[PDB]
């Protein structure tokens, strides 16, 4: 019961600085919490940064460095590299136990931003004869990562029953794609008629909504 | 010396059972060390379990977890251990070792341990029927399988260009949901035929699956 | 009593 936060996600470009905080629900962060900096790469690869508030893991680059700013304990890399791209987790002390933050996406930009190619897809018939209709919401080569997707039957917000799925990056294009999965009983699918996906991203000025009616 | 942390035990196991995770520290004097156990989590990030000196003297663990994990170690056979009892589907993850060295320091590669009282299920295949300048987009959906993983390849490997296999997602049910998408010429939609090839071993499952206009 | 390698806490 106590909840560790963080930036959800934040951009740079190569050389620029980026600058992490990490928030305790208790109250200030301070020293006695050991500020503990976490690196994770794709694949999961763990990298230890900083720990105690301050202390560099001996080796770790002294681009990474660690601080207390105002009430929070912040990590600041000072021209991030593209090799800096990561998932940077904080953990703070708490007398007898460590809590992780929920963790920050880093990106480093390496290429150009691309919109995601918005594609719907209705249920099967051969799925609607069993009991279950999937509707499936594909967003395809885009960049950068970040990217939302809602789903609207009869434009009406839905929540709770959708998953979604990405890839990892691109080895050529840099790029990420993305499928989201909304899934109703063949009674509530029926019962409505207009299955929209509406996104949003750093390429489209506005969102995108691709919309089907049953039929 | 080079460092490593070997890690072994793991697997998939019944809700309620217990598991033994072994850490065997090589390259480091295991005996002045303080080892800890983090894990990962699909939808969640980092949880540190817990930590112990390397006297034993003291074990600390996070208040939520302590009734389910007991860590201990073996320094005259250079081993950290972690016992899981009562397990639940929350407990699914990837397990580490960390070393501290000021921070977490070294890590090992990592131990999967999936709770779930599923049974072994093939997977049903429905296709994703298909369009954007020119280019079109389908796919198969690789629906109700357990356990993972799942295999899929498009004209028996032929097609492979513009193709995105997605990672699975677990859904409540407790089977496993999938998805494989590639982008077409639309030009070819009249004039190529586009079939998915799914393996799914666990349950001796191979289906081939068409996928038309 | 040999050293202790520096916990990531105090
Ligand atoms: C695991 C570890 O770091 N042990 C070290 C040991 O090798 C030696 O450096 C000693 C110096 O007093 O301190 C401690």
């Amino acid at each position: 019961q106590a909840v560790v936060t963080q930036e959800s996600a934040l951009t740079t470009s190569p050389g620029e600085t980026v600058t992490l905080t990490c928030r305790s629900s208790t109250g200030a962060v301070t020293t006695s919490n050991y500020a503990n900096w976490v690196q994770e790469k794709p694949d999961h690869l763990f990298t230890g940064l900083i720990g105690r508030t301050n202390n560099r893991v001996p080796g770790v680059p002294a681009r990474f460095s660690g601080s207390l700013i105002g009430d929070k304990a912040a990590l600041t890399i000072t021209g991030a590299q593209t090799e800096d791209e990561a998932i940077y987790f904080c953990a703070l002390w708490y007398s007898n136990h460590f809590i992780f933050g929920s963790g920050t996406k880093v990106t480093v930009l390496k290429r150009t931003v691309a919109a995601p190619s918005v594609f719907i897809f209705p249920p099967s018939d051969e799925q609607l004869k069993s009991g279950t209709a999937s509707v499936v919401c594909l967003l395809n080569n885009f960049y950068p990562r970040e990217a939302k997707v809602q789903w609207k039957v009869d434009n009406a917000l839905q929540s709770g029953n959708s998953q979604e799925s990405v890839t990892e990056q691109d080895s050529k294009d840099s790029t990420y794609s993305l499928s989201s999965t909304l899934t109703l009983s063949k009674a509530d699918y029926e019962k409505h008629k207009v299955y929209a996906c509406e996104v949003t991203h750093q390429g489209l000025s506005s969102p995108v909504t691709k919309s089907f009616n049953r039929g | 010396m080079e460092v490593k942390l070997l890690q072994s035990g793991g697997g998939l196991v019944q809700p309620g059972g217990s598991l033994k995770l072994s850490c065997a520290a090589s390259g480091i004097d295991f005996s002045g060390y303080w080892m800890s156990w983090v894990r990962r989590a699909p939808g969640k990030g980092l949880e540190w379990i817990g930590e112990i000196t390397p006297d034993s003297s003291t074990i600390n663990y996070a208040p939520s977890l302590k009734d389910e994990f007991i860590i201990s170690r073996d320094n005259a056979k250079n081993t950290l251990y972690l016992q899981m009892t009562k397990v639940r589907s929350d407990d699914t993850a990837l397990y580490y070792c960390v070393s501290y060295y000021e921070g977490f320091a070294y890590w090992g590669q990592g131990t999967l341990v999936t709770v779930s009282a599923a049974s072994t299920k093939g997977p049903s295949v429905f296709p994703l029927a298909p369009t954007s300048g020119g280019t079109a987009a389908l796919g198969c959906l690789v629906k109700d399988y357990f356990p993972e993983p799942v295999t899929v390849s498009w004209n028996s490997g032929a097609l492979t260009s513009g193709v995105h296999t997605f990672p699975a997602v677990l859904q409540s049910s407790g089977l496993y949901s999938l998805s494989s998408v590639v982008t077409v010429p639309s030009s070819s939609l009249g004039t190529q035929t586009y079939i998915c090839n799914v393996n799914h071993k666990p349950s001796n499952t191979k289906v081939d699956k068409k996928v038309e206009p | 009593p040999g050293s202790t390698a520096p916990p990531a806490h105090g």
